[PDB]
């Protein structure tokens, strides 16, 4: 399939893409070739293109331990947009070896979600918004440098950042140029 | 469909329905679900006959599956409210927030048909709030609240203590109307009164 | 389309509908399926023709399918509770929880027309109802209740026993207007009254 | 669009439709199809009817595609059961169950306009009735019921076997003014009176 | 279902609604969602009060779950425009625009019901507005002006700072009564009148 | 839900509406969307007040988002057309089409409440309208007319250009009260009239 | 196909994913591949990655049996989120080689259905929650080392495990990091 | 595909599987594969997984006739659930060779259906589920060993059992186990 | 299959089409290709052919940036159509190899999108608009050459150019004839 | 595919085929297939059959200057219905070589479109029509030979031609009978 064909050829390159929202779908393909590529040359880099809007942070914290996990270092390329577990991913990515591509944006902010049940249901459902909010909050500040207070606070709304940025703050170490 | 009739008098002669007839003799009819729209109509009634004759009693049919507690809790406000003692009369069900209402009648005066069912439960949301957590940890908060106001006031009108409430209401409670008695939400079990079977 | 007429008298004149000439009667229609909505309708008729007329007997024309488990016995209470008899008359179908109430009726007064219909079965739930199993654990309980309720509340008006009953209806129990009063749920079957 | 018209007369002065007309000459419009609805609508006005002048007979217009069996019945035992007599007039179309409510006019008194059109056919239940067999077989055995009790009750007011009657309507029958009459269905075929 | 009833007197005899009898009584009813249609409702039926006597009070019953930011306004406009005091009074909730309604009554006169709840929080659109950005930073613009608007005129009422409502409001804010009467958006709070 | 009331008088008593009462005293609701339907009400008021008493002065409350041109046109061309003086009056918004209307009123006899708001704009068409080429242009040039009189018109009752108008409104153009009375759209800014 | 031949060549390194619902179909494909793989090397592990929000006991009891029949061990890594059934074929993995992520999430609570028809067919539905019910929390007893009381408890409502919590809850032996 | 692979491989080693509701169109398929499979090796078994909540009856004894016609012999597992026309397919294993896993439940329950029609058609329709209760009741009695009265019985509702209770009912010949 | 094997051997010849709206799936399939082919051959030119009604700034930015680090020459041909991002991209080819054919439209005009969510959710995107605007201004300045108070202008509203003024306008470098 | 695999076959006896409605896609994938030959035999001919009701302009003006620039001489055979771009794509066709098969039917009318935004918006689109009117006239014109007034004139609606009635017109030069 031509763009499968696509894919494949650079696959076989040690290049992954990152390239939609984030599911349970996409992670465990995603985690699947990270496995796969560790597996057959656990020295070498992968390259994980991230232009991705968000999306599950059960399903993104998959793709995070996997890279963590992972033998070989990940370098991370934000390209068009790295945006919720995007920018986190891009965060996470071997440091040193974090790119942002010029005119690429990163997005951080703090979670979203619903609230469903009967009363008890939801008291326990908020108790795990507070550790989870938490925890993304920890790895970010983590990722970054930055502390977590103002991690926090940035988080709060929709906090843009150009590559430039985005460099400054520590989500990258790197901006791309030539 | 509902017929209506008419009222011989010597001073006139006037059309009415079932449940005109109902409020003329101060009797509130509590049938649908409590929604927002239904709370104001039953405030509007219950502050209407509150003005009309501050002294005589207001009486409060009750058949209904429950409803909002936003609502709930302002026409619970409205009945505690006015001069007039509450009288409050299980029909048939009252589940959820007309249970509270059931009880919320002045003591005393508060009734239930023989196998009428009240039946007890905490809050619940069915559909989703959705939200960032923010917001969602402060709807929350908003919850929790509302979750023990309503064992507060189950509390303080039927004697128990608020955690055992809680503890009886964490799951769905059906109740007879015997069994509320003694739970304190109703004061009688109403008894027929056939003429008929008055021979016993 | 349903038409209304008026009505001549030395006092004054009145218009009103074959449904308000029915109450004014003292009879009250049960026609559609007892929703909770039809089913306060019910009991607000009830309440009234009492409070108008404690003395005089109110009648209930029964031609319905069925209904609510819920409304089904605040109606009965009514009915029961009520200072004046209860004279229930089946015409068509008096079927689920409309049977009941026909049975319901002060014993002596629970009639049929001769090609009338009553249909008996337990409670069911059509539509599903959701849950954790501890939440359906209760209702499934709540349901046993309200089912052997049903029984009880039948075999003390047919004269049968409860566990007859629940044997009965485990299944869909059709009966003729002469069987339903075998089984003890009219008292009499109507005849005809045609003068020719 | 129904228009309404006023009364004169030296009493006073009254509004009413056609229908209300219609009724205050004790004449009962049976044309939608018999739901349970319309079918407690036409009873009670039959009902009503009778209360007001047990005497009197009671006129019913029938133009109706037909309807549901339960009511057939309910209606039926209606209008025999009342003290009055009943004069069955149908004026389009007395299809299926509103064949046999033309039909169970009080004998004499059962009319159609020439260009009267009358169907007889055997119940028929259109959409399914789902479930496990043990409740279909009782389903069934109720409908075989229902199916014999319609044969029988025609047969009683046309005069034929209840035989003949299941084989006419085993399939769908079609019935001019003129064929009902000769069927038994109807006592005469109403001539138009024009000056 | 809303019951009628009539009213003797020496004088005649008159047919009412709870809600035509509240109004008799200069009572307005502010129940439903504050869309454009009913704004214009609550706004001619403040007008029509004051040109029937403009010395007598005018109250305000307030259950209502909020709505249109271009309809608070008005609403506001006409209160605060009309000759007579406005006395507002929640008696469930009092949410969004309703809360500023309630706050905007006359000083002295702002009232909630004990388990009344108040809720306060910056506007929102839900649902999308599409554009050009020419026309969506004029857009977001006049956002920005509504927004301190309504901060501005709760400060005005409440006593308080325009920039501490701003951050209060900056996500949502609930208010019980006793809370609301702290924040400055009504007077007093009121006790149950029952004579036992 | 909208109250009615009754009044008193030596002559007799007659029940009304707010909304009727508003009309007695030659007062016309403008609300709604100004759709072909609404358009029409408005103008039969106007002509039946001005058939009533043709040199009392009509008055209009507007507070409207808007609505379609042609019907602009139709009901500002009986506004001016009656014999009586319009004085128009923004409660809320005058959006769109409402702005011109506003503008419309009589010289001297345009007003708007304090935190009203008047939004200007050139018409737009949301949806399609579909075509060959030909039919296309025609309409095209049809609605650049329609354009180019909105801003005629409102240059005549602005006292400001044509071209000018044109230039403000390419794109949207949002007044305060005190914005519309610099602009020349109204008059006056109605002050608060409340004793306190 | 990409993604299919992505997980082709890690089934061929005796890697299997549950990453979603819990159906019918996913429990058959799954039970399809144990059997395969134990045919081929009956002596080997295999390793089942799960993330999964949990779905069909029945199902679910598919791959359990499967599992258990199995000649050769299972083990088990819980990525990104193992819930419901997923947490339970996750501590149903072979003692000491079941494994979780650092970010894992592990949730625990009781069965969820639905009640149907006639009270005679209710009071049957009835009668069979009861028996899962007690059968499921024996099961996680086991696998957990937790007594039924706790289970049932702690089973009540949702119960939610960070990866420490969950090690020493018995869902799971080790924490993975490297 | 990948799935459609996995299942290859295990066809190849003569393992099939009933894994959802029976229609037409996977008994079909069920038949085709018992066909080719006899027609491989007619002297070797083939192994029938079944997970399925049942089906249609047609559908259904299409799988059971070729079942029975097969030359080899046909080994029934019943895995997770076996409800229904699974429940009887898998007590159509060949005797013996009829398997439940240990936490796998299976469901007997009678014919459920719909009627619709003329009174004539429905007539017909009501004939035909007499002869057919009748049939499959006779054949689950010949499967387990009970009573075609006691299976009549136990089949009016919903009928469930633990792969014990399968064993001792005698839809099932053996539990498998391992450790 | 027939349309991507026609593709793919023109893939192969170092020709890559933008024939539809510019989204995320789109752009990062054309992203792969520049880098794929880059990869191959880093001398060699690559030929964009351009057809679409343009489409996502984010996944824009994604192709552009891509295209400016690519070590070869990235050579783009305006066919039919191209329009906002479409032309944006075409007008980024390297100068002197950027191509309209004779009766292909070209489209110039400012951002377009949405706004939702709380005021101060407004606020920020508002903010985001502002920057962005400004930026795809200043890039389509430096591609034609004009001045970006032109650009913004121009670009206020819809703004169509024949391959002729578009040529004279500086989005393009040569026409295509024969 | 069948069909795939029948096309391509055809596709290498340098045949192509206009069958549908003329999107971007179908457009590109013709403008693609044009190349494609052109690149591997651009001595010799190219047949386009054509039975299509028509589609966007901007679509088929990339086939049109596709057709225009190609080395190698493009035949083109209306077969069964060519319809508005259709017709216009087949009276391109190089002259001498355009064939018209017996009972073909063309059908030559104006552009279609819709109109909608704010009047200055809509100002622009009608701009824009006359631009393209006016072209799209002189252009059958051209091919046709018939003077830019009749094409106006015939065009203002449906026009229909046999294929007898199109060889008169200059649709077409020759019509096919063996």
């Amino acid at each position: 399939s031509l763009t499968d064909s696509v894919y494949e050829r650079l696959l076989s390159e040690r290049i992954i893409f990152l390239g939609s929202e984030v599911n349970d779908e996409i992670a465990n393909r995603l985690c699947a070739q990270i496995l796969l590529l560790a597996a057959e040359d656990a020295s070498k880099d992968i390259s994980l293109y991230i232009n991705s809007p968000g999306g599950s942070i059960s399903a993104g914290m998959a793709i995070y331990d996997t890279m963590v996990l992972a033998p070989c270092d990940i370098a991370t390329y934000a390209m068009g947009m790295a945006a919720s577990m995007g920018e986190f991913l891009l965060a996470a990515g071997t440091k040193g070896k974090r790119y942002a591509l010029p005119h690429a944006r990163i997005l951080m902010h703090q979670p979203l979600g619903g609230v469903t049940g009967s009363a008890a249901d939801i008291a326990i459902q908020a108790e795990q918004f507070a550790v989870i909010k938490k925890e993304m909050f920890r790895l970010n500040a983590e990722f970054t440098g930055q502390p977590i207070e103002r991690i926090e606070a940035d988080s709060d709304r929709d906090r843009w950042f150009t590559a430039a940025e985005a460099l400054e703050y520590g989500f990258v170490d790197h901006i791309i140029t030539r | 469909i509902l017929p209506s009739f008419i009222e011989h008098s010597s001073f006139g002669v006037k059309e009415s329905n079932p449940y005109n007839k109902l409020f003329e003799e101060r009797i509130i009819f509590l049938g649908v679900q409590v929604d927002d729209a239904s709370a104001n109509d039953i405030m509007a009634q219950l502050l209407v006959l509150e003005s009309l004759d501050p002294d005589r009693d207001i009486t409060m049919y009750i058949n209904s599956p429950g409803g909002g507690f936003t609502s709930l809790m302002a026409i619970y406000d409205t009945m505690q409210y006015v001069r007039a003692d509450i009288q409050t009369v299980c029909l048939g069900q009252a589940a959820s927030a007309a249970a509270v209402l059931l009880a919320a009648g002045t003591p005393g005066k508060r009734m239930a048909l023989p196998n009428a069912r009240v039946l007890i439960h905490q809050p619940s949301l069915s559909g989703v709030i959705q939200g960032q957590f923010s917001d969602l940890e402060i709807q929350a908060a908003e919850i929790e609240r509302m979750r023990t106001l309503m064992e507060t006031t189950l509390a303080r009108h039927t004697g128990k203590d608020a955690g055992v409430i809680r503890k009886d209401t964490d799951r769905d409670k059906i109740l007879t109307a015997e069994e509320a008695k003694d739970y304190g939400i109703i004061d009688t079990v109403l008894e027929y009164r056939k003429l008929s079977a008055q021979t016993a």
